[PDB]
C-alpha cells in the first residue's frame, strides 16, 4: 500500500542557505550568535557552518508543516515575544499543536534550470522566516513581517532562501497486506462454545502512519522515538467477536445479555496515547494534538469521520430467543469487532483498543441448518446506556438465520425510522 | 462463498429524499426546477427535485446538489437558495448527526469559523424557507430525516499497478518502443458537477454524477541511435507539458499542474485535493509557478570500445476523465514528462551507461 507521504517528510534534511558562500545553514551549535542585536538563548534556532540540524517536515491536513529536529524531538516554535523591529524568533519546543508551530513552504525560482529554493511563511504569509542580518556569520532565525517581491530581486530576500541537502531517512513502517472478513464460525458439537476473541481470525482494512509527535509513548525517549521510530504504524482490523454462546433448549425461550461498543476507561487510553476515540456513529474522533492529521489517517484507515459528537459507550441490551427445534442446540452469537493496534517499527505491539459493533451480528449453530430451525428474536430491552444516540430496538419477531448478518439499520426498528 | 463483506450501506454513497422530523405533514425539501430560486418545502411528489446526492469533501462537509438540474444548496443572506457550484465556500454543508436516524445541517460564516448556523423551516403546515438558526442545542426543529435512500452503482475502478519497467531492447537495429507499458499509479472519484462535458448537468446527475480520473505512468522515447566506439553525440530532449495540454485538463477537471510537479487545485476542485491526490498518488504543488514545455539538448558519450544502441526514455504520467460507463472524455492527451526521472534502455545489455555531458535549453 501507500500512505501517500511527500518525500520531505521522509527525510531528515540539513537545510542550507541558498545564496551563503561559505556552507552556512540551520544549526545545534551551542556558540552565541556573533551577530550584534540578534541576541541568542539556549531556546534559539541558530544559524551557522557547523553542526547542523537534520529537519524532517511533517504534512498536515492543509498542507502546511511541522518541523522536528532529529537528535531532540523537539519542533520549530513561533514566539510570541517581540525583537527588533517588531520580529519573532524562532525558538525550539515541545510539540503542541499550536498555530505557532505550523509552517508553510512556498517554492519559487528557476526550476528549470534547477535554481530554485523555497521559503517558510507564517499567519498565513504575512510573515517570513529570515536569517537575522547575516548570510555567512553565525546568527539566529527569525520570522519578520517585512516581505520583498521576488521582482525586482531583494538582497534581503536571499535571507531567506533554503535549499535541501545531506539527509537522514525517517523510520518508517511497511503497511501490511489487507485481507477479507471470514463467514461466522460454526461450533461443532453441544459442548463447542465457539471461538473466543483471543482465537478469533483478524482481517486488515487498513493502516496509518503517525507522526511520533502525536503518540504517547513512555517507554521511549525523545530522541530514540524521533530517530527510531518516526512513524507509528495504526493498523486496522476486524473480527467476530463473541457475545455469547449457550445450549437453548427445545421449544424454550431464554434471556440473554449482550454487552457491544467500549468501556469509558479504553476510549480514554486511546485518547490519552493517540488523542483520538470512537464516536457513536463508530466514526473517528480527533482531539487537539493529532486533530491536524485526521484526514489523512483516516483516508488510510478506511475508517470515516465521526458526524457526531457523542461518544461511543457501553451498550447491555437483554434479548430473549425462542428454540423452535424439537431437540437442544448449541447457539453462539457474534458480532462485528473493529480493532485499531498500535505498532512500533520493529513490529512491538503498543497498545491495542476494540470497539465491538452491534450494528452488524450474527448466529450459528450446532446442529447446523437445515438440519435445525433458525433462532428467533422475540424480545429486545436496552438495560444500559449513557447516550440516546441509538435508543432503537428491533421490531420482533426477528428470524437470525445461521450465518447471515444481520444489519439493524436494514431492519425494522422501534421508533421507527427512514419512514 | 467464503467471504463476507462488512460495507454499511449508510456509510457509502447514495440519493436522498430530506423531511424535518418535526413535521406532521408529508412536506419534503425541494429544490427549484429553474437553476437558480428557493429551496422550499413542498408536499412530497417523487420528482428529481426532492432527490438530492450529497457529495462529501476532505473535511468531512458536504456538497448539496439535486437530480434535476445538478445545482447546489447556496447559503445567502436569510435563507439557503439553489444555485450553481462555483466552489464557493456558501455551497459547503456539515451533516451533523444527533441520533442514528436524525441529523441538522449546519453551516460555518467564511467570516467567522465560530459562527455556525443551522437550517430550520418557519413552518411545517405551510410551504417554507430554510432559514438560518443559531439555537441548536436541545433544538429538535432542526432536526432532518431521510424519507428514501437510494443507493448509488459506482463504476468499476482499475486495480493499482507498480511502477513501469525500462524497455528491454531485442538488438543493435531495435530502436525500442516509442511508449513501454502503461501502469495504472491510482484512480479518484468526481463529482459530475466539477468536470466539463457536453451533457447536461441534470443529466450527469442522473446516470453518471461521479465521474472518475485515471493516472497511469509510462516511459516515453525521446530519441534512439546506433554509437560508435567513443562517439560522442548531441541529443534533444523535452520535458513538462503543453500550452494546450495545461488549459485542457484545467478546463476539463479544474486541476493544473505547477511547476515543481504537483497539482494546482482551482476553486472547484479544492475542497477534495486531499483524496484526489491520496488515490492517485500524487502531491499537492507548493509554488505558484506553472509547469510548462522545455526543450533540452544533452551530450551523450559511449565509453565502450565497441558500438552500442542507445535509446533514451523520459517518464510520462498522463490523467485521464472517464465516465460512469468508462468512456474517456478529454480528446486532447493530459500529459506531463518529468526529466528528473529518465532511463537509458540499452543493447548489449551488459554496456556501461552513457557519459552526460554539457545541457542546454533551446530558446525557438
Ligand atoms: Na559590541
Amino acid at each position: 500500500l501507500n500512505y501517500n507521504l511527500p518525500e520531505i517528510s521522509k527525510k531528515f534534511y540539513n537545510l542550507k542557505n541558498k545564496y551563503s558562500r561559505n556552507g552556512y545553514g540551520l544549526s545545534k551549535t551551542e556558540f552565541p550568535s556573533s551577530i550584534e542585536n540578534c541576541p541568542s538563548n539556549e531556546y534559539s534556532i541558530m544559524y551557522d557552518n557547523k553542526d547542523p540540524r537534520f529537519l524532517i517536515r511533517f504534512l498536515l491536513d492543509d498542507g502546511r508543516y511541522i518541523i522536528a529536529d532529529r537528535d531532540d524531538g523537539e519542533v520549530f516554535d513561533e514566539a510570541p515575544t517581540y525583537l527588533d523591529n517588531n520580529n519573532h524568533p524562532i525558538i525550539s519546543r515541545h510539540y503542541t499543536g499550536e498555530e505557532r508551530q505550523k509552517f508553510e513552504q512556498v517554492g519559487s525560482g528557476d526550476y528549470i534550470t534547477g535554481e530554485q529554493f523555497f521559503q517558510f511563511y507564517t499567519q498565513n504569509k504575512t510573515r517570513v522566516l529570515s536569517n537575522c542580518r547575516a548570510l555567512d556569520s553565525r546568527t539566529i532565525l527569525l520570522s519578520t513581517a517585512k516581505i520583498f517581491p521576488i521582482y525586482p530581486p531583494a538582497s534581503e530576500t536571499q535571507l531567506t532562501a533554503f535549499v535541501n541537502s545531506s539527509f537522514y531517512a525517517a523510520a518508517i513502517p511497511q503497511l501490511p497486506q489487507t485481507s477479507l472478513l471470514e463467514n461466522i464460525p460454526e461450533p461443532t458439537s453441544l459442548d463447542d462454545s465457539g471461538v473466543l476473541p483471543k482465537d478469533a481470525v483478524r482481517a486488515v482494512k487498513g493502516s496509518a502512519l503517525l507522526p511520533c509527535i502525536i503518540v504517547h509513548d513512555p517507554n521511549l525517549n525523545n530522541s530514540d522515538k524521533m530517530k527510531f521510530n518516526t512513524y507509528y504504524l495504526l493498523e486496522y482490523k476486524e473480527y467476530w467477536h463473541q457475545l455469547w454462546s449457550q445450549i437453548i433448549p427445545a421449544h424454550q425461550t431464554v434471556k440473554i445479555q449482550e454487552r457491544t461498543g467500549i468501556s469509558e476507561v479504553v476510549q480514554n487510553s486511546m485518547i490519552e496515547d493517540l488523542n483520538m476515540y470512537i464516536g457513536a456513529d463508530f466514526g473517528m474522533l480527533f482531539y487537539f494534538r493529532s486533530s491536524g492529521f485526521k484526514e489523512q489517517i483516516t483516508r488510510g484507515l478506511n475508517r470515516p469521520l465521526s458526524q457526531t459528537t457523542t461518544q461511543l459507550g457501553e451498550r447491555v441490551e437483554e434479548m430473549e430467543y425462542y428454540n423452535s427445534n424439537d431437540l437442544d442446540v448449541r447457539y453462539v452469537k457474534y458480532a462485528l469487532a473493529r480493532e485499531f493496534t498500535l505498532k512500533r517499527v520493529n513490529g512491538e505491539i503498543v497498545k491495542n483498543w476494540v470497539a465491538v459493533d452491534y450494528r452488524l451480528a450474527g448466529i450459528q449453530s450446532y446442529p447446523n441448518a437445515p438440519i435445525t430451525n433458525p433462532l428467533t428474536l422475540t424480545k429486545h430491552t436496552i438495560i444500559r446506556c449513557e447516550n440516546s444516540y441509538d435508543g432503537h430496538i428491533f421490531k420482533t419477531p426477528l428470524i437470525f438465520k445461521n450465518g447471515e448478518v444481520i444489519v439493524k439499520t436494514n431492519e425494522e426498528l422501534i421508533p421507527k425510522i427512514n419512514q | 462463498l467464503d467471504f463476507i463483506d462488512s460495507f454499511i450501506p449508510t456509510e457509502g454513497k447514495y440519493i436522498r429524499v430530506m423531511d424535518f422530523y418535526n413535521s406532521e405533514y408529508p412536506f419534503c425539501i425541494h429544490a427549484p426546477s429553474a437553476p437558480n430560486g428557493d429551496i422550499m418545502t413542498e408536499i412530497c411528489s417523487r420528482e428529481n427535485n426532492q432527490y438530492f446526492i450529497f457529495f462529501p469533501t476532505d473535511d468531512g462537509r458536504v456538497i448539496i446538489a439535486n437530480r434535476h438540474n445538478g445545482s447546489v444548496f447556496t447559503g445567502e443572506a436569510t435563507s439557503v437558495v439553489s444555485d450553481i457550484y462555483t466552489g464557493s465556500p456558501l455551497q459547503f454543508f456539515r451533516e451533523v448527526k444527533r441520533t442514528m436516524a436524525t441529523y441538522y445541517l449546519a453551516i460555518q460564516n467564511p467570516e467567522s469559523a465560530t459562527d455556525v448556523r443551522a437550517l430550520e423551516p418557519h413552518s411545517h403546515e405551510l410551504p417554507s424557507r430554510l432559514y438560518y438558526t443559531n439555537n441548536i442545542e436541545n433544538n429538535s426543529n432542526i432536526l432532518i430525516s431521510n424519507k428514501e435512500q437510494i443507493y448509488l452503482t459506482l463504476p468499476s475502478l482499475p486495480e493499482n499497478e507498480q511502477y513501469p519497467k525500462t524497455p528491454v531492447l531485442s538488438g543493435i537495429d531495435d530502436i525500442g518502443p516509442n511508449q513501454s507499458e502503461k501502469s495504472i499509479i491510482g484512480s479518484t472519484l468526481i463529482p459530475c458537477i466539477m468536470v466539463s462535458d457536453f451533457i447536461s448537468l441534470g443529466e450527469r446527475m442522473k446516470t453518471t454524477p461521479y465521474y472518475y480520473v485515471k493516472h497511469t505512468q509510462y516511459w516515453q522515447s525521446m530519441w534512439s541511435a546506433l554509437f560508435p566506439p567513443g562517439s560522442k553525440e548531441t541529443k534533444t530532449e523535452k520535458s513538462g507539458i503543453t500550452d494546450t495540454s495545461q488549459i485542457s485538463m484545467t478546463d476539463g477537471i479544474n486541476v493544473s499542474i505547477g511547476a515543481d510537479f504537483g497539482l494546482r487545485f482551482g476553486n472547484k476542485t479544492f475542497g477534495i485535493k486531499g483524496g484526489f491526490t491520496y488515490d492517485t498518488k500524487t502531491q499537492i504543488t507548493n509554488t505558484s509557478q506553472l509547469l510548462i514545455e522545455t526543450t533540452y539538448t544533452r551530450e551523450y558519450t559511449n565509453t565502450e570500445n565497441f558500438p552500442v544502441r542507445y535509446t533514451g526514455y523520459v517518464l510520462a504520467s498522463e490523467f485521464t476523465l472517464h465516465r460512469s460507463d468508462g468512456t474517456q472524455v478529454n480528446t486532447i492527451p493530459w500529459v506531463a514528462l518529468n526529466d528528473n526521472y529518465t532511463t537509458i534502455a540499452r543493447y548489449p545489455h551488459f554496456a556501461s551507461e552513457p557519459l552526460l555531458g554539457n545541457t542546454k535549453i533551446i530558446t525557438d
